[PDB]
RNA sequence: UUUCUAAUUUUUAUAUAUUGAAGUAAUAUGUAUUGAAUUGAAUAUUAAAAAUACAAAUUUAAUUUGUAAUUAAUAAAUCU
């Protein structure tokens, strides 16, 4: 069947992007922010 | 549900003529002249005069086998529950006649 | 003769003991029941013996 | 080919859950009374230690500023977060154990929040005193 | 025999008139009058097949 | 805006002494046991003919 | 439609029967009245009369006879 009933809360699935991503230091409480703020600003391999 | 659907045709007619086995062995068994080949030879004689004594039955004598009868039982209540349904048209006819008035 | 065919149910479910289909030879028990009814009660259609 | 489906849950289904009878019994408790005893076995549920408090009123708030019943530190909920179903998070688990009350300005908002709660799966409230609980200044 | 176009319009119209079923189709069939009173439902022909009549 | 809904019950719902009448001609089931009619098998009537000349 | 790959929409969907209920009895206001060559429940029109139940027919030039006597017959229980 195609109507698939779940969760969508599954469909972006955050097991790997925690604010421990973004935020690095929030359980050390200093709340840093270091994102990646664009595919575009990426320096290069 | 063999015994059962069978029931609705033997048992009414069974606890009647099990009912009426209690009045005849209650009530006019000890009263019952034993001696019966001695009477019916006495009616096998006043046949034999012609003018024998044959004697018709009263309500009281024969009130014994009154039973419920369901070939009258069975049939009124169709009979009644028709004279309602013929009830329900002059009462129909009045009431649809009785539409057209205003309010 | 002792041979018996063991077989829990029979090889042909639809046989007949007539001459057509609707006279067919297993009945549901739910009419076999309807049945034994009908030959066990009056018989004011169909005379008997 | 529905029902067949689906249950008869399905199609003959008045999915009007929320008040066919609720609301009548609802102006059933409206009737009998509510009184000091009414409120003092409601005090032993302020008596009780464990402090959730029982009765709330559901009035406007220029009302209550007029006659402050907030004393034991009973529940000011707007008539809205009843109906709307967001006080649900502060309501009992013993859905049929659990009578709060409920105080309002006019006795027709009180039966016509406590309908609300008996719509979200609630037995008991008899749903009325804006002057009792004054006279039962606990 | 007249086709009654529905199977309802059906009428026994003589005392021998009785019901048959001739082939899937119930029809009328009376001794007397034999095919003057006689009526046949519409349904498809005794021996049809799945590309000739459907 | 305008909702329009049903006034509160005083009464019994379904009307008693103000039903319209049925509508629809009423020959009962009895009068022309047409169907839906169940009776016992004692008290089979109207055989008049067939085999209530003989009742029982 | 860059290329290798992965995928949730499939020339597979349910079709109406059990039962030519055909034995079981003389009658009786009455062949109503009218219209009618005639008509007696079954020509025509007329239809709310009655009592001790059987007037929308077949039948006959008319009747009588004779067919007929308001009954068990649960497809619903989805099938996947
Ligand atoms: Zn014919």
């Amino acid at each position: 069947r195609y109507r698939l009933f779940h969760p969508v809360h599954q469909t972006v699935p955050f097991h790997f992007n925690p604010v421990q991503s973004i935020f690095p230091l929030i359980y050390e409480n200093n709340l840093l922010a270091k994102p990646r703020l664009s595919w575009k600003d990426y320096e290069g391999r | 549900t063999i015994a059962d659907r069978v029931r609705r045709y033997t048992d009414i007619p069974e606890a009647s003529t099990e009912e009426v086995n209690q009045r005849w062995k209650e009530h006019v068994m000890p009263r019952l002249q034993t001696d019966l080949e001695y009477n019916l030879s006495h009616w096998k004689k006043q046949h034999r005069t012609g003018a024998g004594r044959p004697a018709p039955p009263t309500l009281n004598e024969y009130s014994l086998f009154s039973v419920p009868d369901h070939s009258s039982l069975g049939q009124d209540a169709i009979d009644m529950l028709r004279r309602r349904e013929a009830q329900r048209e002059e009462d129909w006819w009045r009431e649809r006649k009785g539409q057209l008035k205003p309010p | 003769v002792n041979e018996e065919g063991a077989k829990p149910m029979p090889r042909d479910m639809w046989a007949i003991w007539g001459w057509h289909r609707s006279e067919s030879k297993f009945i549901s028990r739910r009419d076999l029941i309807m049945q034994q009814v009908r030959a066990r009660v009056h018989s004011g259609k169909e005379l008997v013996g | 080919n529905l029902n067949k489906r689906y249950g008869a849950p399905y199609v003959a289904k008045g999915y009007a859950s929320l008040d066919p009878r609720c609301s009548l019994d609802a102006y059933s408790s409206f009737q009998q009374t509510v009184t000091s005893a009414d409120m003092k076995k409601a005090l032993l549920s302020i008596d009780s230690t464990s402090s959730g408090a029982l009765v709330i009123d559901v009035r406007s708030e220029p009302e209550r500023r007029l006659r402050p019943l907030l004393s034991p530190a009973i529940v000011a909920l707007h008539p809205h977060d009843i109906l709307s179903g967001a006080a649900c998070p502060i309501l009992p688990s013993n859905k049929e154990r659990a009578e709060m009350f409920v105080v309002a300005s006019e006795a027709q908002r009180a039966v016509n929040a406590c309908t609300a709660l008996r719509r979200w799966g609630f037995s008991r409230v008899t749903a009325v005193s804006v002057d009792a609980v004054s006279e039962a200044i606990a | 025999h007249p086709g009654l176009v529905p199977r309802d319009k059906l009428k026994l119209h003589c005392e021998f008139c009785r019901f048959h079923w001739v082939q899937d189709t119930l029809v009328v069939r009376c001794a007397a009058h034999p095919k003057e009173h006689n009526q046949r439902e519409i349904w498809l022909e005794p021996t049809w097949t799945w590309g000739k009549q459907q | 805006e305008r909702y329009y809904a049903l006034p509160h019950l005083r009464g019994p719902s379904m009307p008693v002494q103000l039903a319209q009448p049925s509508g629809k001609y009423p020959s009962g089931k009895f009068t022309q046991m047409m169907e839906d009619v169940a009776i016992h098998p004692l008290q089979k009537p109207d055989a008049r003919y067939k085999h209530n000349m003989y009742p029982a």
